[PDB]
DNA sequence: TCTACCGATAAGCACAACTACCTCTCCTAT
RNA sequence: AGGAGAGGUA
DNA sequence: ATAGGAGGTATTGTGCTTATCGGTAGA
């Protein structure tokens, strides 16, 4: 679907939806943003008082 | 989408005017001096005449 | 002097965290 | 036919 | 019948039932 042609446009797709959904089983899938902690940022959290380094890839907290 | 007819306010017939209306605004004519120049001196006609959009073209693309 | 129950401080264990409802999608291992 | 999960009404 | 290492993390909230923990009162 992605640089198609003209010709190619006018049959299929209803240029209605930009494609951002997925086909599994026939029913369109789309993913939702999840919010999630950063983790390069040096966090302080109260009772108890402590700061912890988050870990990228291997667990070095 | 062709044109709605009968201009369901006040029932005026306007199903032959959306060419005359696309010829007008082709020129250099505003909405409102093409809307004047084909007769209608009701606000519900001129808000039919102004909120339809042209959506057989799609379909018959598409 | 040695028995004899006798109220406090944590540690788990068990329900309770709403009605009437209406649709869609997915599900049954290997 | 029974369930599990989501979007929803007063 | 077999299979599904090991990780610092990041629900409360009220009742109930223990255990244990010293703890004085009596002979
Ligand atoms: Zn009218």
């Amino acid at each position: 679907t992605s640089e198609k042609g003209k010709e190619n446009c006018k049959k299929g797709d209803c240029a209605f939806d930009q494609g951002g959904y997925f086909v599994i089983k026939g029913a369109e899938k789309v993913f939702i943003a999840q919010e999630q902690m950063c983790t390069k940022r040096l966090w302080i959290s109260n009772s108890p008082w402590t700061v912890s380094f988050r870990s990228e890839n291997k667990r070095n907290r | 989408m062709i044109i709605p007819v009968r201009c369901f306010t006040c029932g005026k017939v306007i199903g032959n005017k959306w060419d005359q209306y696309l010829d007008l605004l082709q020129l250099d004519y505003t909405e409102g001096d093409a809307l004047d120049a084909l007769q209608l001196v009701r606000y519900c006609c001129r808000r039919m005449l102004m909120t339809h959009v042209d959506l057989i073209e799609k379909l018959l693309n598409y």
